[PDB]
C-alpha cells in the first residue's frame, strides 16, 4: 500500500490508449469515508492534495504569477480551495477566484457570477476549476457543456503558452472537448485524490499548454477509459499525505515571461514549454471584470 | 456596533461562528498573530484570515477608514484552546506591535 501514503493516484498512460465503451460507474469504496485530521474541512484536504502532487509536475512558476480560481466558494460562504491556493502559491502571485453565488474570499479580488460573464483582456499561468451542478446528472451520460464550453474558451483563448489547468469532473459532470484539449499540453493526466478516492471525481490536468494538438484525443474514448480505470482500480481512501506540509508551498522558478509572436514559435521554443521554462503572454496590468 | 453585538450574543450563550476555514500546516512556525502564511505553533491552529474576520463574513463594513481588512488575505494564528471560536478570539485580543504575538498568548516585552 505504497500509494496510500501519495496524495493520490494518477491516471495509467496504459489506460488512455485503450477504446472502451461508456459504463456506469461502480466503486467498491463507495460509501467509505476517509477519516480527515480533527476539525479539517474535505475541501481543504482535497485541495491540498491537489497542489501536493502538482508540486511533482513542471508546472511555470514565473514571477508575478496569474492565478484564476472558478468555482471556488462552498455553500457554507467561504472559500477553502482559495485558502490553499494562497497558502501553496508564492507571495506575489495573482489570485482571483469566481463562483455563482456570493462568498467571502482570501484572494486578491473576487468575482461573483455565472463564469460566462467574467471578461478579461490578459493571458494567464494556471487555472483552476471546481465548478459542479449536482444536478447536472440529466438518462444518458453525454458530453455535458455549459461552464465548459466557457473553460475550453478561456483555454484556448486565455491561457497563456507554458499555463496548466486542472479541472474538476465526475462520472456525469464531463466535457469530451476539454479531453481533446489535454492533448494540446505537453502532459496530462487524471488525479484522483486519496482523500476523495471514494468518488468518481478526478482532476483533469493539462501541463505546459502548447497552443496546438500534439495528441489526438477522441473526448467521448477518454472519458470511457477514464471510468474504466475507476472501476477496475480501486483507490483506498488516505488522509496520511495531510501530514507532511514542510515541502507544500510552490518552488518559485522565476520563470521567463516573455511576449512573443505565433510565427516566432519553433521547435525550440516548444521544448522550452514543455518543461516548464517558458511562458508567452503579456505582461501588461491584469485587468478582469464580472458583467451585471 | 457588531463588535459589541457579538459580544453580547455569545455571553447569552449563543452558538460562536462556525465554518472557519483551518489549514493544514507543519505547526512549527513563529507562532506570531498574522502573517501571510500559516505560522501555527505547537499549540496553535492557523486559520484564513477572511473566515475569521466578523466585518467580512457579516457582508459589512470595517471599522476602519479605507475599507481595509487586516486578516483577509492572511493567516491568523489561534491557539488551540480557544480554536472553538476563532472569530471571538480575534475580536476580543489586541496584537503586540513589537514582537508580533499576541498580548497575553506568547508575548514576553
Ligand atoms: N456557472 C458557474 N459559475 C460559477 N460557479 C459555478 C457555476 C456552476 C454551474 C453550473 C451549471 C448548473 N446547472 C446546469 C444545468 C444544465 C447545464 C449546465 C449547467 C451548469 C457551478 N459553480 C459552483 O461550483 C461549485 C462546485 O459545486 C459550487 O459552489 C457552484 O456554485
Ligand atoms: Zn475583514
Ligand atoms: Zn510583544
Amino acid at each position: 500500500s505504497s500509494q496510500a501514503w501519495q496524495p493520490g493516484v494518477a491516471m495509467p498512460n496504459l489506460y488512455k490508449m485503450q477504446r472502451m465503451l461508456l459504463e456506469k460507474c461502480d466503486l467498491q469504496n463507495y460509501g467509505d469515508s476517509a477519516t480527515l485530521p480533527k476539525g479539517i474541512m474535505m475541501n481543504v484536504a482535497k485541495y491540498t492534495q491537489l497542489c501536493q502532487y502538482l508540486n511533482t509536475l513542471t508546472l511555470a512558476v514565473p514571477y508575478n504569477m496569474r492565478v484564476i480560481h472558478f468555482g471556488a466558494g462552498s455553500d457554507k460562504g467561504v472559500a477553502p480551495g482559495t485558502a490553499v491556493l494562497r497558502q501553496w502559491l508564492p507571495t506575489g502571485t495573482l489570485l482571483v477566484d469566481s463562483d455563482l453565488n456570493d462568498f467571502v474570499s482570501d484572494a486578491d479580488s473576487t468575482l461573483i457570477g455565472d463564469c460566462a460573464t467574467v471578461h478579461t483582456a490578459n493571458k494567464w499561468d494556471l487555472i483552476i476549476s471546481d465548478m459542479y451542478d449536482p444536478k447536472t446528472k440529466n438518462k444518458e451520460n453525454d458530453s455535458k457543456e455549459g461552464f465548459f464550453t466557457y473553460i475550453c474558451g478561456f483555454i484556448q483563448q486565455k491561457l497563456a503558452l507554458g499555463g496548466s489547468v486542472a479541472i474538476k469532473i465526475t462520472e456525469h459532470s464531463w466535457n469530451a472537448d476539454l479531453y481533446k484539449l489535454m492533448g494540446h499540453f505537453a502532459w496530462w493526466t487524471a488525479f484522483v485524490t486519496n482523500v476523495n478516492a471514494s468518488s468518481s471525481e478526478a482532476f483533469l490536468i493539462g501541463c505546459n499548454y502548447l497552443g496546438k494538438p500534439r495528441e489526438q484525443i477522441d473526448g467521448y474514448v477518454m472519458h470511457a477509459n477514464y471510468i474504466f480505470w475507476r472501476n477496475t482500480n480501486p483507490i483506498q481512501l488516505s488522509s496520511y499525505s495531510l501530514f507532511d506540509m514542510s515541502k507544500f508551498p510552490l518552488k518559485l522558478r522565476g520563470t521567463a515571461v516573455m511576449s512573443l509572436k505565433e510565427g516566432q514559435i519553433n521547435d525550440m521554443i516548444l521544448s522550452l514549454l514543455s518543461k516548464g521554462r517558458l511562458i508567452i503572454r503579456e505582461n501588461n496590468r491584469v485587468v478582469i471584470s464580472s458583467d451585471v | 456596533d457588531a463588535a459589541k453585538a457579538y459580544k453580547d450574543y455569545l455571553a447569552s450563550g449563543g452558538q460562536p461562528i462556525t465554518n472557519c476555514v483551518k489549514m493544514l500546516c507543519t505547526h512549527t512556525g513563529t507562532g506570531q498573530a498574522i502573517t501571510v502564511t500559516p505560522e501555527a505553533n505547537m499549540d496553535q491552529e492557523s486559520f484564513g484570515g477572511a473566515s475569521c474576520c466578523l466585518y467580512c463574513r457579516c457582508h459589512i463594513d470595517h471599522p476602519n477608514p479605507k475599507g481595509f481588512c487586516d486578516l483577509k488575505g492572511k493567516y491568523v494564528q489561534i491557539p488551540t484552546t480557544c480554536a472553538n471560536d476563532p472569530v471571538g478570539f480575534t475580536l476580543k485580543n489586541t496584537v503586540c506591535t513589537v514582537c508580533g504575538m499576541w498580548k497575553g498568548y506568547g508575548c514576553s516585552c
